[PDB]
């Protein structure tokens, strides 16, 4: 945690992932 | 603190040290909190931002 | 030699510069710790044989 | 069938083990990287500030060199593990 | 056993450390080779 290790957030978070899946389902 | 050197932010903690416990240790074998050698008080060591 | 004394010392403050400035010592080799960085540290118990 | 799928997903979480194992393996990977800091690797102490506060440089160089060697080798091990698991997840992403 | 029976413990510890260091490097090279070979075998098994 404090030993130099970090977690980078993903470029596409859950909201746009859900939007992509919604677009695929609707199409 | 009694020969234990390090860099961090000293803040007042809510940890319940037992009266015979002089410091706390984290998972990574790093100092997490200490007891002041002059004052019977409990302080947590948080690394700097 | 076989009946070597052991003096346990506690609750004191020692400067250790008396061991430096005295030239009568023909043998002074410290092994596990640097004797020059001693006054800035603190230890649990010290034994003097 | 949609209702049965909903019932199964609400009933058991063991179906999502194909994601749980990856998350857990990442968890023990970072936990390994954390706990390998506690090892001496032949040094007198595993705390770098403790080594610095005790010793003069002519022995501190050797002790810190041992600590660096152990920590770096443990890290390289973590790096290769992350790389091969990234290859696994790459193949999984290709299949998906 | 020859190192332990021949040398004094302060030097025998250094010799043992060197020996186990070389042996653990050999072990981790073997393990990584097994890992990459298992990746190839798993890809072949998925293809099959
Ligand atoms: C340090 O000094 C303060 C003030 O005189 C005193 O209250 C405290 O007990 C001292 N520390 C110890 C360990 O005795």
């Amino acid at each position: 945690k404090f030993n130099g290790l970090t977690v980078l957030p993903p470029l596409l978070t859950d909201e746009m992932i859900a939007q992509y899946t919604s677009a695929l389902l609707a199409g | 603190f009694n020969g234990l050197t390090g860099t961090g932010v000293l803040t007042e903690s809510n940890k319940k040290f037992l009266p015979f416990q002089q410091f706390g240790r984290d998972i990574a074998d790093t100092t997490d909190a200490v007891r002041d050698p002059q004052t019977l008080e409990i302080l947590d060591i948080t690394p700097c931002s | 030699v076989y009946a070597w004394n052991r003096k346990r010392i506690s609750n004191c403050v020692a400067d250790y510069s008396v061991l430096y400035n005295s030239a009568s010592f023909s043998t002074f080799k410290c092994y596990g710790v640097s004797p020059t960085k001693l006054n800035d540290l603190c230890f649990t118990n010290v034994y003097a044989d | 069938a949609i209702g049965k799928i909903q019932d199964s997903l609400s009933s058991t979480a063991s179906a999502l083990g194909k994601l749980q194992d990856v998350v857990n393996q990442n968890a023990q990977a970072l936990n390994t990287l954390v706990k390998q800091l506690s090892s001496n690797f032949g040094a007198i102490s595993s705390v770098l500030n403790d080594i610095l506060s005790r010793l003069d440089p002519p022995e501190a160089e050797v002790q810190i060199d041992r600590l660096i060697t152990g920590r770096l080798q443990s890290l390289q091990t973590y790096v290769t593990q992350q790389l091969i698991r990234a290859a696994e997840i790459r193949a999984s992403a290709n299949l998906a």
